[PDB]
C-alpha cells in the first residue's frame, strides 16, 4: 500500500518558518524522484519543489526559490520541506507527491484529478 | 473518516492468514531446468508497433493490433494472413478474438470498441456494431462470448457490454486512475483487473461492485492474467516485479523480481498448467518465471524493441510474444 | 466505501492450505503441459 | 582509374620480358 | 495431400491478394506525417503542405494524466508543444510536462516542436500585474535580451525581453540531457492554423534528415 | 605486342634464312656450313675468313639502330666458336639490348613486385573482412531494409572486383611462368572481361550508392517506392552496356594473347566514361551533402563542430570520390599512393558501414549475450 503521511502546518504568522514531514511507507523510497506539489485555496495544483533518489538536481518553482529547502532521508524514509520567510501567498495545502515509476527522471503529478500516489494533504496558514 | 478501525482488521486479517508461505512450502519440489525455447515462426508483415493480440479458442488463428491501422488474423500453423482490417482510427490498443471465433474486436484511444464480422456471408469484413459511451482511451476489451464483451478504459471504469443493442449493461467503477488490462476468470463469473494505483480489482460480472481488492505492488500495473484454475492471478506493473496474488486467501504469495530487472513488466500469462509464468519485459526480453519456487528459468531474447503483448495458446502448445518492431514470433 | 465492507464479510483461507493448492493443481496437470516437459517433433505442428 | 593503367602496363612490361626470354633460345641454341 | 492442396492454395489465394493491398497501404502509410497536437493542462485533421500529407492527431477527449497513453506516441515524427505563455501560473505546469516529455523513456527519440502562443496578450500581461512574469520568474528581473537576434518589428524591449526568457526556459531543459534524437524547436507564434504549417512542414523536413544521416553515421 | 611482332617476323624475317639455302652453294667444300640456329643467316664465305655477319632487323631492339657489325670467323669444316651452346655460335653480340637500357632490366621488376605485393594482400583483406561482412550485416535479420541492400549488394560488387583481380594476377604469370597453348589463352580473355566486368560493377554501384542518398535527403519524408528495381538495373545492367560492345570490339579489331594490354585508346575511353562519369556525378552528390552537412551542424546544437564535419566527411568519400588524387607516366611514389587506395577501398566500407555503425553494436553484443 502506498500511503503518503504528511505532518507539520498549521498556524504560522507571516515571515516565520515550518516544517514539514513526509513520513512515505509502502515502498523502497529510495528509488523514486520525490515532489512537493501545493493547491492554493480557489486554485489549481501547482508544483512547487522535486528531490532525486539521493538528492542531486533540486529545483523549486520561482516563486518560492531561495525561501523552501528540500531534503530526504532514505534511511528513515522521511522527506523534508522547510519553509523559510513565509508569505501570505504560500497559505496552500501542501502534497507530498511520489512519481509515478522507479530510477527515471520524468513524472506526470501535477494533475488535478485523484494521482494515486499523493498524500492525504496538510494546511498551512498566514495569520495577520 | 472512521476507516481505522477498518484499516487495521483486514491488515490482522491478513496476517492470521500468512502461515507457511508458498515458499516455504515448496522448498522440497524440484526444480524445472532450463527451458530451451526457439523461434518457430515470425509472422512479419505488421507496418507500425504490435501493440497487443490474442489466441484463437482454435490455438490455429491469432489477431494481432499495430498503430498502422490494420487487424491482421495470422494462421500460425502456415504463416499466412487470413484476413487484413483496415482500421477506422490508427491508435488502437488491444484486441480480443471471440471465444466461438465469429468475432473480432478492437478499439484504443478514439474512445470506441469496435466488433469487426468476420463470418460475414460477403467475404468483405465490416463493423457489426460501433459500442461507445468511454471517456478515456480503450486499454483492453475481452469476449465473454458472441453477445457480452467486457472493456476497460482511462476513465478509471470497466464496462460489460451486449453487442446487439450497444449499450452498457453493468459499469465497474471503483478504480482510482487509468485501468490497463483485463483477464476473464475460466468460469467467466468473475474477473480481475489491475490499474494505475497499484491495486487490483477483483469484480463480479452480474453485480458491478468490487468483490475485493489486492494491492502488494507499489507502482502502476500494466498487465494482469488469470491462474488456470480460476483462484489465484498474476499481476505484472512497472515494479519490475510480477505478484502472484490469491483469491481464498487475499494477500500476495511470491515475488517474482530478480536484481538486475530495472524495467517494468508489460505483458504476463501463464502456461496450460500454471507450472511457468511468461512475462513480458521492458528490456526486450520476456524471462519465464517458475511461478512455484519464483527462481527464473529461462529467457525469450528474439525481438530487437519491447514486448507489447504475450499470449498463450489454448492447449498450451506455443506461446506468442508480440513487440513493437513489427515482428510476432511464435515460441516454443 | 461499500466495496470495502463487501472485503471483509467474505471470509479469508490460511496461506499453508492455499499454496497446497496451487501446488497440487500444478502437477495434477504437469503432464499435460506441452511447453514444462518437450514435446517431440512428430506431434508438434510448429516445426 | 589507376587500376586499370596498371594492369596494363604490368602485362605490356611482362609482355616484352618475355621477348628477352624467347631471344635467348634464338641466340644460345 | 491433394485435397489439403487447394484449401491451402485458396489460403494462398488470399494471402496473396492481402500482401498485395499491404503494398498499397505500406508506402501511403510510410509517406504521411503522423503529429500529435496537446497543450497546456475532434481527434484527427488532416492538412497538406508541398503534397505532404500530415496526420495531426489532436488528443482532448482522454483523462488529465497521461503517462500511459503518451507512449502511443514514441513513432510520431514530431510532438507539437503548444503554451500559453500569458501564464494561474500555466507556465510552470507547461514547463515541467515538458520535462516529463524529453526525459521519458520511450519519447527520448522523438522530437518536440514548440509553439508559444499567446504572444501579444503577454504583452498587456507584463504591465497590468494579474499575473506578473516577475511574480512566478523573478530572475527575469536581472535578466536581459540574450543575444543581438532581431525581434519582430513594431515592439518594445520590454516585450521581447520576455518571450525571449521563455525560450532559453525550454532551452534549459532540452539541452541539459541530450541522448537520443529529440531536438526542440521553438517558435513564436500568435495564431495557430494562418502561416504556422509552414513552420511545421519546415522543421518536419529537419526531423527526417537527421534521421538518414544518422543512419549512415553522419550526424 | 613485342611477342605478337616477333613470333610472325621469326618465321617471315627467318624465311629469308631458307632464302640464303637457294642462292648458296652447298658450304662442306671449304667454306662456313649455315646451320639452323634462328639467330645465325651467314652465307657462303672462303675458309679461314672472318665473314662480317649483318644483323636482321627482324629482333625489336633494334628500333633506335637497325644495324651493327661483329665479324663471324669458323674453321676447316665449319667449326665456329662453340662451348656450353650445341649449335655452331657465331661470334657477335652487339646487338643485344642497349648498356644504357640495361639498367631497365633486372632492376624494376622489384619495383613491381614491391607495388605487386601491396595491392594484393590489401585486395585479399578487402575480401578477409567483405565476406565476413555479408555474414554480419545479410548474413543476419537486417537484411529487407533498402538501405541495407544497397550496402549488400555493394559489398558483393567489391568482392566480385578483388576476386577478380587476385585471380586475373594468378593467371597471368602462370602463363608466362612451339608457341603457348591456346587452352590458356581463351581461358585468359574470359577472365579479362570478367575483371573488366567487376571495374565498372564497382564505381557504377557508387554511383547507386551517391543517388540512393541524394534522393533520400532531397525527399521530404520516407520513399513511398523503394525504386529497387532501377538501382539493380542502372548497376548492374550499366556495365553490360560497356564491357560487352568493349570485348566484342576487342575480339575482332585488335585481338591478341590476352586483353589487358590496352594498345588503342580508341576502345578503352569507351571503359572509362561508366568510370568517370560514375565519379564526375558522385562529387556533384558529394559537394550537396557537405552543403548540408555545414548547415545541420552550425544551428541547433550544443557543439566541436570542426571535428564532427571531418570525422564523417572522413566516412562519405569511401562512398564517394578518390577524385582528389586524379589532378595531383604516373610517378612510382603517385601510383603507390593511389593503388594503396585504390586496393584498400573494398576493406575500409566494410570497416565503417558494417562494423563501427552502432546499429550492429548493439545487435552482435545482444546475439553474444546469448552464444
Amino acid at each position: 500500500q502506498v500511503q503518503l503521511q504528511e505532518s507539520g502546518g498549521g498556524l504560522v504568522q507571516p515571515g516565520g518558518s515550518l516544517r514539514l514531514s513526509c513520513a512515505a511507507s509502502g515502498f523502497t523510497f529510495s528509488n523514486y524522484k520525490m515532489n512537493w506539489v501545493r493547491q492554493a485555496p480557489g486554485k489549481g495544483l501547482e508544483w512547487v519543489s522535486d528531490i532525486s533518489q539521493s538528492g542531486a538536481s533540486i529545483s523549486y518553482t520561482g516563486s518560492v526559490k531561495g525561501r523552501f529547502t528540500i531534503s530526504r532521508d532514505n534511511a528513515k524514509n522521511t522527506l523534508y520541506l522547510q519553509m523559510n520567510s513565509l508569505k501570505p501567498e504560500d497559505t496552500a495545502v501542501y502534497y507530498c507527491a511520489r512519481c509515478p515509476a522507479p530510477f527515471t527522471r520524468d513524472c506526470f503529478d501535477v494533475t488535478s484529478t485523484t494521482y494515486a500516489y499523493r498524500g492525504q494533504g496538510t494546511q498551512v496558514t498566514v495569520s495577520s | 473518516q472512521e476507516a481505522e478501525q477498518l484499516k487495521n482488521q483486514i491488515r490482522d486479517a491478513r496476517k492470521a492468514c500468512a502461515d507457511a508461505t508458498l515458499s516455504q512450502i515448496t522448498n522440497n519440489i524440484d526444480p524445472v531446468g532450463r527451458i530451451q525455447m526457439r523461434t518457430r515462426r515470425t509472422l512479419r508483415g505488421h507496418l507500425a508497433k504490435i501493440y497487443a493480440m490474442h489466441w484463437g479458442t482454435d490455438s490455429r488463428l491469432l489477431v494481432s493490433a499495430s498503430q498502422d491501422g490494420k487487424l491482421i488474423i495470422w494462421d500460425s500453423y502456415t504463416t499466412n494472413k487470413v484476413h487484413a482490417i483496415p482500421l477506422r482510427s490508427s491508435w488502437v490498443m488491444t484486441c480480443a478474438y471471440a471465444p466461438s471465433g465469429n468475432y473480432v474486436a478492437c478499439g484504443g484511444l478514439d474512445n470506441i470498441c469496435s466488433i469487426y464480422n468476420l463470418k460475414t456471408r460477403e467475404g468483405n469484413v465490416r463493423v457489426s456494431r460501433e459500442l461507445a459511451g468511454h471517456t478515456g482511451y480503450l486499454s483492453c476489451c475481452r469476449f465473454l462470448d458472441d453477445n457480452q464483451i467486457v472493456t476497460s478504459s482511462g476513465d478509471t471504469t470497466c464496462a460489460l457490454w451486449d453487442i446487439e443493442t450497444g449499450q452498457q449493461t453493468t459499469t465497474f467503477t471503483g478504480h482510482t486512475g487509468d485501468v490497463m488490462s483485463l483477464s476473464l476468470a475460466p468460469d467467466t463469473r468473475l474477473f480481475v483487473s489491475g490499474a494505475c494505483d497499484a491495486s487490483a480489482k477483483l469484480w463480479d460480472v452480474r453485480e458491478g461492485m468490487c468483490r475485493q481488492t489486492f494491492t502488494g505492488h507499489e507502482s502502476d500495473i500494466n498487465a494482469i492474467c488469470f491462474f488456470p484454475n480460476g483462484n489465484a492471478f498474476a499481476t505484472g506493473s512497472d515494479d519490475a516485479t510480477c505478484r502472484l496474488f490469491d483469491l481464498r486467501a487475499d494477500q500476495e504469495l511470491m515475488t517474482y523480481s530478480h536484481d538486475n530487472i530495472i524495467c517494468g513488466i508489460t505483458s504476463v500469462s501463464f502456461s496450460k498448467s500454471g507450472r511457468l509464468l511468461l512475462a513480458g519485459y521492458d528490456d526486450f526480453n520476456c524471462n519465464v518465471w517458475d511461478a512455484l519456487k519464483a527462481d527464473r528459468a529461462g529467457v525469450l531474447a528474439g525481438h530487437d524493441n519491447r514486448v507489447s503483448c504475450l499470449g498463450v495458446t489454448d492447449d498450451g502448445m506455443a506461446v506468442a510474444t508480440g513487440s513493437w518492431d513489427s515482428f510476432l514470433k511464435i515460441w516454443n | 466505501v461499500e466495496q470495502l465492507k463487501m472485503e471483509a464479510n467474505i471470509d479469508r483461507i490460511k496461506v499453508s492450505k492455499a499454496a497446497a493448492d496451487l501446488m497440487a493443481y500444478c502437477e495434477a496437470h504437469a503432464k499435460e503441459d506441452p511447453l514444462l516437459t518437450p514435446v517431440p517433433a512428430s506431434e508438434n505442428p510448429f516445426r | 582509374h589507376s587500376q586499370g593503367t596498371f594492369t596494363s602496363d604490368y602485362s605490356k612490361y611482362l609482355d616484352e620480358q618475355a621477348a628477352k626470354e624467347f631471344i635467348a633460345w634464338l641466340m644460345n641454341t | 495431400t491433394e485435397d489439403q492442396r487447394n484449401e491451402e492454395k485458396a489460403q494462398r489465394e488470399a494471402n496473396k491478394k492481402i500482401e498485395k493491398q499491404l503494398q498499397k497501404d505500406k508506402q501511403v502509410y510510410r509517406a504521411t506525417h503522423r503529429l500529435l497536437l496537446l497543450g497546456a493542462g475532434i481527434f484527427e485533421t488532416k492538412f497538406q503542405v508541398d503534397k505532404v500529407n500530415f496526420h495531426m492527431f489532436d488528443v482532448g477527449a482522454q483523462r488529465d494524466e497521461r503517462r500511459k497513453w503518451i507512449q502511443c506516441f514514441n513513432d510520431v515524427t514530431a510532438i507539437i508543444f503548444v503554451v500559453a505563455s500569458s501564464s494561474t501560473n500555466r507556465l510552470q505546469a507547461a514547463l515541467k510536462l515538458f520535462d516529463s516529455i524529453w526525459n521519458n523513456k520511450w519519447l527520448r527519440d522523438t522530437s518536440v516542436i514548440l509553439f508559444l502562443n499567446k504572444q501579444d496578450l503577454l504583452a498587456e500581461k507584463v504591465l497590468a500585474g494579474k499575473s506578473k512574469i516577475e511574480d512566478y520568474f523573478p530572475e527575469f528581473a536581472r535578466y536581459t535580451t540574450p543575444e543581438d537576434a532581431t525581434p519582430e518589428p513594431g515592439e518594445d524591449p520590454r516585450v521581447t525581453r520576455a518571450k525571449y526568457f521563455i525560450r532559453d526556459e525550454f532551452l534549459r531543459i532540452s539541452t541539459a540531457s541530450g541522448d537520443g534524437r529529440h531536438y526542440c524547436y521553438p517558435h513564436f507564434t500568435c495564431a495557430v492554423d494562418t502561416e504556422n504549417i509552414r513552420r511545421v512542414f519546415n522543421d518536419c523536413r529537419d526531423i527526417i534528415q537527421r534521421m538518414h544521416l544518422r543512419q549512415y553515421e553522419l550526424l | 605486342q613485342v611477342m605478337d611482332f616477333l613470333f610472325e617476323k621469326w618465321k617471315l624475317y627467318g624465311d629469308q634464312c631458307h632464302h640464303n639455302l637457294s642462292l648458296l652453294p652447298p658450304p662442306t667444300e671449304l667454306v662456313c656450313n649455315r646451320t639452323f640456329d634462328k639467330y645465325s643467316c651467314w652465307p657462303d664465305t672462303p675458309a679461314n675468313t672472318t665473314a662480317n655477319i649483318s644483323c636482321p632487323w627482324y629482333l625489336p631492339w633494334h628500333h633506335k639502330v637497325q644495324h651493327r657489325f661483329v665479324f663471324k670467323r669458323c674453321g676447316p669444316d665449319g667449326q665456329w666458336v662453340r662451348g656450353p651452346r650445341g649449335q655452331p655460335w657465331r661470334d657477335a653480340s652487339q646487338c643485344q639490348m642497349d648498356g644504357e637500357e640495361i639498367e631497365v632490366q633486372k632492376e624494376v621488376a622489384k619495383m613491381y613486385s614491391s607495388f605487386q605485393v601491396m595491392y594484393t594482400v590489401g585486395y585479399s583483406l578487402s575480401l578477409g573482412a567483405l565476406l565476413l561482412a555479408l555474414a554480419i550485416l545479410g548474413g543476419l535479420s537486417k537484411l529487407h531494409c533498402t538501405r541495407n541492400a544497397i550496402h549488400a549488394n555493394l559489398f558483393a560488387s567489391f568482392v566480385l572486383k578483388a576476386s577478380s583481380v587476385l585471380v586475373i594476377d594468378g593467371l597471368l604469370r602462370t602463363r608466362y611462368s612451339t608457341w603457348l597453348s591456346d587452352g590458356a589463352v581463351a581461358g585468359c580473355r574470359v577472365a579479362a572481361v570478367f575483371m573488366q566486368y567487376g571495374i565498372v560493377a564497382n564505381y557504377c554501384w557508387l554511383l547507386v550508392e551517391g543517388l540512393y542518398l541524394h534522393n533520400l535527403l532531397g525527399l521530404a519524408t520516407l520513399p513511398e517506392r523503394s525504386f529497387f528495381s532501377l538501382y539493380l538495373g542502372i548497376g548492374w545492367g550499366a556495365p553490360m552496356l560497356f564491357v560487352v560492345p568493349w570485348a566484342v570490339v576487342k575480339c575482332l579489331f585488335e585481338n591478341v594473347q590476352c586483353w589487358t594490354s590496352n594498345d588503342n585508346m580508341g576502345f578503352w575511353w569507351i571503359l572509362r566514361f561508366p568510370v568517370f562519369l560514375a565519379i564526375l556525378i558522385n562529387f556533384f552528390i558529394f559537394v550537396r551533402i557537405v552543403q548540408l552537412l555545414v548547415a545541420k551542424l552550425r544551428a541547433r546544437q550544443m557543439h566541436y563542430k570542426f571535428r564532427l564535419a571531418k570525422s564523417t566527411l572522413t566516412l562519405i568519400p569511401l562512398l564517394g570520390v578518390h577524385e582528389v588524387v586524379f589532378a595531383f607516366t604516373l610517378r612510382s611514389a603517385k601510383l603507390f599512393f593511389d593503388l594503396f587506395l585504390s586496393s584498400f577501398q573494398g576493406l575500409l566500407v566494410a570497416v565503417l558501414y558494417c562494423f563501427l555503425n552502432k546499429e550492429v553494436q548493439s545487435e552482435l553484443r545482444r546475439r553474444w549475450h546469448r552464444w
